[PDB]
């Protein structure tokens, strides 16, 4: 999925926040990795 | 007060606190045991002799 690049740190486990509290919540027992990375160029539209 | 993913330590160090009280009372009542029974041995065999 995508999300706001200051919300990225709001996906770890055993976190508070919109995102986590409402439509993407990861258990407190989380195994596995989160990998993230910027993509401005290919999605942000010039208008938007 | 607090958040599960931090609250469980919190209640860790309560658990662990409360069982080593739990460890401790159970070891003094089994060695008050042991006294009380060379006693009551003692006492059984005044009965009888």
């Amino acid at each position: 999925f995508v999300i706001r690049g200051d919300e990225v740190r709001q996906i770890a486990p055993g976190q508070t926040g919109k995102i986590a509290d409402y439509n993407y919540k990861l258990p407190d027992d989380f195994t596995g990795c989160v990998i993230a990375w910027n993509s401005n160029n290919l999605d942000s539209k010039v208008g938007g | 007060r607090l958040d599960p993913p931090e609250a469980e330590v919190q209640i860790d160090r309560l658990i662990t606190g409360r069982l080593q009280s739990l460890q401790t009372y159970v070891t003094q009542q089994l060695i008050r045991a042991a006294e009380i029974r060379a006693s009551a041995n003692l006492a059984a065999t005044k009965m009888s002799e």
